[PDB]
């Protein structure tokens, strides 16, 4: 497996 | 002068009467809807084409600029009056001060929304704008002029729904890269903001930017002292590492990780949060990329952030940890535990935020899977208990969220 990329809008 | 006096002077066939009147309309605006009601905006726009009279050109651009800085109805009045193609024509004016007025004006218009932005683009503003910046020495340009040109370009890059046309971004990008090598803080800031806008989208938008070779200069700007420079630089870097592993790799190879000990400990909350966000996406990468986080000695810094930061920054730290444990090796996870990750992780299990609970439980689950391959599950269990973790995990069995009570139930039955 591998970690989850989160875009800027996904952070906020 | 009152409105009627100006209307008479502007509508006369005497050029100097027209000039005097436009000067008066400038100072009044310096009663917008009464000016518009008299239909003076199309007069101002036509005066922009009087090449043989730069004074009335200047006065008109000024008047049109004031009205455009008002409400949406007034800005569209200026636009539907035809200010956009008129201003674009003045970009190549032999009068530099007139060209500058046109730049600033086109900048405000384009910065209103995607519609007006694309209108400025579709009337062909980009080529003459870039031509102005194609000089061998940027210092030949007025500092205010250069700043306005940069700010205008960033507005042409700004906004989604829809994002700017691909060909437009393609034409603008190399100029933005060169502006990143400037020394003026404001020029650097706007250029970085422009980059942050372009990297705020699908991987294809990221790839365009990264392929231009912009990353090494971004990383350098990341180390600047000026906060108005660091903030968009960090945003741009952050957006890039949301992409593919290889796009993220180019950030790493540029030496970005060396700046993060200062970023993660920066007194400004926003900088800390977005640096931690950035780290979370890097630990979401491959094992060799996670190892780079380790080698730069960033793990104790992440542990520090998870322990002693504001809650929303703590949440970003919890994401970094879980992403670490998802892709990391058993060896990388062991080192993580030795940096004292367990207690601050447990402390946040009592947070009222459902998302961070799910995220932390996933981290715990991943760490147990590593302990299993070590034959050290009991010791991990005892460690989690001794820092108040067991009490919190059990309380989470009566949680309202399905993912939470399932995971915590699983952990209890399985290891406790």
């Amino acid at each position: 497996s591998q970690g989850t990329k989160r875009s800027y809008e996904q952070m906020e | 002068w009152s409105v009627e006096d100006i209307v008479k002077g502007i509508n006369s066939n005497n050029l100097e009467s027209q000039l005097q009147a436009t000067q008066a309309a400038r100072k009044l605006l310096s009663p917008i809807d009464n000016i518009i009601r008299a239909g003076l905006i199309p007069k101002f726009v036509s005066f922009l084409g009087k090449t043989d009279c730069s004074p009335i050109q200047f006065e008109s651009a000024w008047a049109l600029t004031n009205i455009a800085s008002g409400t949406s109805e007034q800005t569209k009045a200026v636009v539907d009056g035809g200010a956009i193609p008129a201003f674009i024509s003045l970009l190549a004016s032999p009068h530099a001060h007139i060209s500058e007025q046109a730049v600033w004006a086109l900048g405000n218009i384009a910065g209103d929304g995607s519609a007006f932005r694309d209108l400025v683009i579709k009337h062909g503003a980009i080529d003459p704008l870039l031509a102005l910046l194609a000089v061998p020495d940027l210092s030949t340009l007025a500092c205010g002029y250069l700043r306005n040109l940069t700010w205008t370009l960033s507005n042409l890059c700004r906004n989604k729904n829809p994002a700017p046309p691909l060909d437009a971004v393609e034409q603008i990008l190399p100029t933005l890269v060169r502006l990143l090598h400037h020394n003026d803080p404001e020029v650097l800031a706007d250029s970085c903001w422009a980059i942050s806008y372009l990297t705020d989208g699908p991987n294809e938008r990221i790839e365009m930017v990264v392929k231009k070779g912009v990353v090494p200069q971004l990383v350098k700007l990341l180390g600047a002292t000026e906060l108005p420079i660091v903030t968009p630089a960090l945003r741009a870097i952050g957006n890039i590492v949301t992409g593919t592993d290889e796009q993220t790799q180019k950030v790493i190879d540029a030496g970005a990780l060396a700046v993060f000990p200062s970023l993660l400990t920066n007194p400004k909350t926003n900088i800390q949060k977005e640096a931690t966000w950035t780290m979370s996406n890097i630990t979401a990468g491959r094992q060799d990329q996670i190892q780079q986080v380790v080698n730069h000695g960033l793990v104790p810094f992440l542990v520090g952030v998870l322990s002693k930061a504001d809650f929303k920054t703590q949440k970003e730290a919890a994401w970094a940890i879980t992403n670490y444990t998802s892709g990391g090796t058993v060896e990388q996870i062991v080192y993580l535990v030795h940096c004292g990750i367990i207690e601050p992780l447990m402390n946040l299990l009592s947070a009222k935020d459902t998302k961070i609970i799910q995220v932390i439980l996933d981290a715990i689950s991943n760490i147990f899977q590593a302990a299993e391959k070590l034959g050290e599950t009991e010791k991990l269990s005892i460690m989690i208990e001794e820092c108040g973790g067991l009490d919190k995990i059990e309380a989470l069995q009566r949680h309202e969220n399905e993912s939470v009570y399932k995971a915590s139930l699983n952990l209890i039955e399985k290891y406790f």
